[PDB]
RNA sequence: GAGACCGAUAGCGCACAAGUAGAGUGAUCGAAAGAUGAAAAGCACUUUGAAAAGAGGGUUAAAUAGCACGUGAAAUUGUUGAAAGGGAAGCGCUUGUGACCAGACUUGCGCCCGGCGGAUCAUCCGGUGUUCUCACCGGUGCACUCCGCCGGGCUCAGGCCAG
RNA sequence: CGGGACCGAGGACCGCGCUCUGCAAGGAUGCUGGCGUAAUGGUCACCAGCGACCCGUCUUGAAACACGGACCAAGGAGUCAA
RNA sequence: CCCACCCAUACCCCGCCCUCAGGGUAGAAACGAUGCCCUGAGGAGUAGGCGGCCGUGGAGGUCAGUGACGAAGCCUAGGGC
């Protein structure tokens, strides 16, 4: 398998990974987006605070006509969310990251999430009936997860100008 | 802008063969230099009519050959730019030397047992470089069946 | 007769086995010709007097036709092995090309060959290291 | 070795010719066709649109078909398809073709350089 | 398959032809020029004895 | 334009804008120029005109092919049957309109001229009278030839 | 038994458990759908997870081939980097900025000296071949003659932009 | 008699000539400087000045109306015989 | 009524491309003669007509053609014609 991030090598580096997961690839992406680059213990703890309603998930690209709360002015938005599901599967992929850090013996307290990138998987294909004998999609949108936690951490002058140079070295 | 009424006219006939054949490409090449070096108007009018077509390059029999070697012309030299065939109702072939672009074969022996000779174009150029003495000859455009349905 | 120089180059003129065509040229792969050019002065294989210049070990390699033995191909060759200095080499092919009568046409164009395979065969120069440029190349 | 002296190489237009719409359409390929509709802006020469080829755009005859170095390019996909250059190490150099292998490209380079022939992709495969 | 596949060419032209081809077969220039290997054939065209 | 004026441009050898000619006066000629007035303007021209307008822009019809008045080689060759052997002679016969006015006239070129420098009148197609350009201006059109040639 | 036929939207509707699955009361209608790898060698063992799976570690020539499997385009999407944005963008001509590049060039030829290393210098003789007067081969050179190399010096020609 | 701009096509000799040891006479040479690399040149992105209707169809004389076009891939229409 | 000035793809001069036209070029040291050399004129285009070229699948011949030391295909703010 081939991480998007291939300039992270995996000697000092904790990977994760998972796909066809069926939760809603726009939450992800929101959630994703509001985690990333952060310490792994404040993800932690933020995801955490996203399924209690104590903070929310601030909703910028996938937002059209959502609600608004006071929970977003800490980044700066009204419009913010709590995606429970997406947080329950992000909380399962960065506690198996720190699973695999622990096990390659890296310092789990200083570690940030370097990367981390939603795909959407191929969907899931259901139907539903409508008015006059019509059948309509019904589909889900799954998605890939994939994260990446690391270590916190004059030639060609001319004459005149080398004249000038010289005598101003001089002077 | 220039008022040009009257408009140039790019050229209505032949410059070349457009047949392929590599001899016919050397009898060619052989009298564009013989009239460009000449001054004599056999040699243009043997070019132009070596770029001719089949339907302007109607076969001389040698009844009409025959004919037009009377009065005076029976030492010229007979030269035909097509096909010369034979005549079975000439029974008497007289003595001719006649250069054409190819000849029947009854049209040869004929001539040959008549005791005449046959030339081919290029042994014409040797022997005549300028046309002295010659009688050029075509056959009869018109008598084709399209011309007569025209 | 009906075979002729002139009846072979109308023969071949536009298609034949030495024949490499590209978009910038027309190129011959014939052994008699002398630049590697596709036209009847250089067609060594149409022309009944012809010459042609290969490399040897060291020096060159001459092979005039002969007109005598034009159907006996494998003594159709006349081969002379120049190894030696260069300008006898020159004086030699100049005459072997000209004196006679022998195409006069072809003796510049001949001295032309043998000094481009002498040259060849002399031993080259190391070229120098490539400078690099620029910023990502650089660095 | 240096070119052949010449005269020095113009190229009366550098720009490509681009197809009408095809900055706007990904399904069009961006080269050229003549618009063919009768009200086209492109097809009737409006001013500011795009160009039409035409060859008035042509090149100098002296210097058609040469790189900027002034040779002609040759393609060769051997020793003996770069032998053929002997005689005009002046006016032509050797492009090798794409699918020659490495070990061959090596022989035509070596085969190059003693003739005294440019090459125009010499660093492949190296 | 009623496309016309064969084509009907006159007697005489396929003598022709035929002949014209012997002709070429004898000069050497054209068989060089077709690509056979001949620089080693004693003579052209070449005729073997038929008690070999 | 209409056809009779254009008809008379063309047998003026006047085609293109700029174009000038030489013209010997009879009453046959005089009516043509009078028709195509609407779209010329002529005069007469002094020697000082028709030597700089022979010298600077004289091209000669030599087999029907426009070539440089550079040599009086060529003078010779095409005009030596009437006796204009040299440029001069050219010039002489042209001004003083000698017994081969026609010949000159017709051997040498339409005359290609610029645009004046200067500019025209500010109504340019009005006549010469009117305060404009076209017409007979008679001996003022050597200015126009100074400014154009 | 063959073909100047088609090459998985083609070619029979069907290259596959296809006149099948499925639809229609019925007569009838009627698909989609081929390709891991040479070989399953189809991931032991450890670890995190309830599990699916993940990470190590393995197999393989290659997992950038993992029974979603040869190759893996475009629409469309995510991340990263760069940039622009006061009621459209996109396009043409021409500069500039930033980023990134292809060439060209690196020295050659010819003389004059000095030092080396060799005699395929000129002439003559014999043989052979040729275009029948030109060459090659064997002997002859005994180094003020030829052929390379190495040091200098000189002339000429050399890349880009300019006065 | 000055002042300025743009341009240097051709490539042995031949010609017309002149002010005739030679020349401004059938098309630019001579002298000199810096640099020899991203400096010139090129590509891409963007800003700036100016320029710039959305294609195809249909109709008549023409516009306008009207019709087709969310996007991409592959398929897709003057053939064969007499 | 007067003087100067501004700019069109118009006019003039110069270069380059194409088309058309007219000449030259073998006792060939001679040429993709289907070539090359010299000279002049001309250049918008719907219906319509004609010529030359580019590209795709397959067939004969040929290039003693390329290729596991990597064919075909695909991607490319990388180049050349």
């Amino acid at each position: 398998v081939r991480y998007a991030a291939t300039e992270i090598a995996p000697t000092k580096s904790a990977r994760a990974r998972g796909s066809y997961l069926r939760v809603s690839f726009k939450n992800t992406r929101e959630t994703a987006q509001a985690i990333n680059g952060w310490k792994l213990q404040r993800a932690l703890t933020f995801l955490q605070n996203v399924i209690d309603k104590k903070e929310a998930v601030p909703m910028r690209r996938y937002a059209g006509s959502t609600g608004r709360t006071a929970q977003g002015k800490q980044w700066g938005v009204s419009r913010a969310r709590w995606p429970v599901k997406s947080a329950q599967f992000l909380i399962g992929l960065l506690k198996n990251a720190e699973a695999n850090a622990d096990a390659k013996g890296l310092d789990t307290g200083n570690l940030i999430i370097k990367h981390i990138q939603v795909n959407q998987a191929p969907k899931q294909r259901r139907r539903t009936y409508r008015a006059h004998g019509r059948i309509n999609p019904y589909m889900s949108n799954p998605c890939h997860i994939e994260l990446i936690l690391t270590e916190a951490e004059e030639s060609h002058l001319s004459s005149r100008q080398r004249g000038v140079r010289i005598r101003r070295a001089l002077t | 802008g220039i008022d040009l009424r009257w408009k140039h006219v790019r050229s209505s006939h032949r410059k070349a063969p457009k047949s392929d054949n590599v001899y016919l490409k050397l009898l060619v090449k052989l009298y564009r230099f013989l009239a460009r070096r000449t001054e004599a108007p056999f040699n243009k009018v043997v070019l132009r009519r070596l770029f001719m077509s089949r339907i302007n390059r109607p076969p001389v029999s040698l009844s009409r050959i025959a004919r037009n070697l009377k009065n005076g012309n029976e030492k010229k030299t007979v030269v035909v730019v097509a096909t010369v065939t034979d005549d079975n109702r000439l029974l008497q072939v007289p003595k001719m030397e006649v250069a054409a672009l190819r000849f029947t074969a009854k049209a040869r022996a004929r001539i040959e047992a008549a005791g005449g000779r046959t030339l081919t174009l290029d042994q014409l150029a040797l022997e005549k470089p300028t046309g002295a003495n010659t009688l050029l000859l075509r056959g009869p455009k018109n008598a084709r069946e399209a011309v007569k349905h025209f | 007769s009906n075979v002729s120089a002139d009846l072979i180059w109308e023969v071949s003129r536009n298609y034949n086995s030495f024949l490499v065509k590209q978009r910038t040229g027309t190129f011959s792969r014939d052994a008699l010709n002398l630049t590697n050019q596709h036209s009847r002065k250089h067609a060594g294989f149409v022309n009944d007097k012809a010459l042609g210049i290969v490399p040897a070990e060291k020096g060159v390699k001459v092979i005039a036709k002969k007109v005598k033995a034009a159907n006996k191909p494998a003594s159709s060759l006349y081969t002379v092995t120049y190894k030696s200095t260069a300008r006898k080499a020159y004086k030699a092919i100049a005459s072997q090309a000209a004196k006679h009568g022998y195409r006069a046409d072809l003796r510049q164009a001949a001295v032309a060959r043998a000094s481009a395979i002498l040259r060849s065969q002399r031993p080259v120069k190391p070229e120098p290291p490539k400078k690099l440029r620029g910023a990502a190349a650089r660095r | 070795v240096a070119a052949k002296k010449h005269v020095p190489i113009v190229k009366k237009r550098t720009k490509r010719f681009m197809r009408h719409q095809s900055d706007r359409f990904k399904c069009l390929d961006s080269a050229w066709r003549k618009p063919k509709g009768i009200d086209n802006r492109v097809r009737r020469r409006f001013k500011g649109n795009l160009a039409m080829p035409s060859i008035g755009y042509g090149s100098n005859k002296k210097t058609k078909h040469m790189m900027p170095s002034g040779h002609k390019a040759f393609l060769v996909h051997n020793v003996k398809d770069v032998e053929l250059l002997l005689m005009h190490n002046r006016t032509y150099a050797a492009e090798i073709a794409h699918n020659v292998s490495s070990r061959k490209r090596i022989d035509i380079i070596t085969r190059a350089k003693q003739l005294g022939v440019k090459v125009t992709n010499a660093k492949a495969k190296v | 398959i009623w496309r016309k596949w064969h084509v009907k060419i006159n007697q005489g032209q396929k003598r022709f032809a035929t002949a014209s081809a012997l002709a070429a077969s004898a000069v050497a220039p054209l068989l060089m020029a077709r690509g056979h290997q001949v620089s080693t054939v004693p003579e052209v065209p070449l005729v073997v004895d038929s008690a070999a | 334009i209409p056809p009779k004026p254009r008809k008379i441009l063309q047998l003026l050898r006047l085609r293109q804008i700029n174009n000038g000619v030489f013209v010997k006066v009879t009453k046959a000629t005089a009516e043509m120029i009078k028709i195509v007035e609407p779209w010329v303007a002529y005069g007469y021209p002094n020697l000082k005109s028709v030597r700089e307008l022979i010298y600077k822009r004289g091209y000669g019809k030599v087999n029907g092919q426009r070539i440089p008045l550079t040599d009086n080689a060529i003078i010779e060759e095409n005009l030596g049957k009437y006796g204009i052997i040299c440029i001069e002679d050219l010039i002489h016969e042209i001004f003083t309109v000698g017994p081969n006015f026609k010949q000159a006239a017709n051997f040498l070129w339409p005359f290609k001229l610029s645009n004046p420098n200067g500019g025209f009148r500010p109504r340019k197609f009005k006549h010469f009278i009117e305060g404009g350009d076209l017409g007979n201006r008679e001996e003022h059109i050597n200015a126009l030839i100074r400014a154009m040639n």
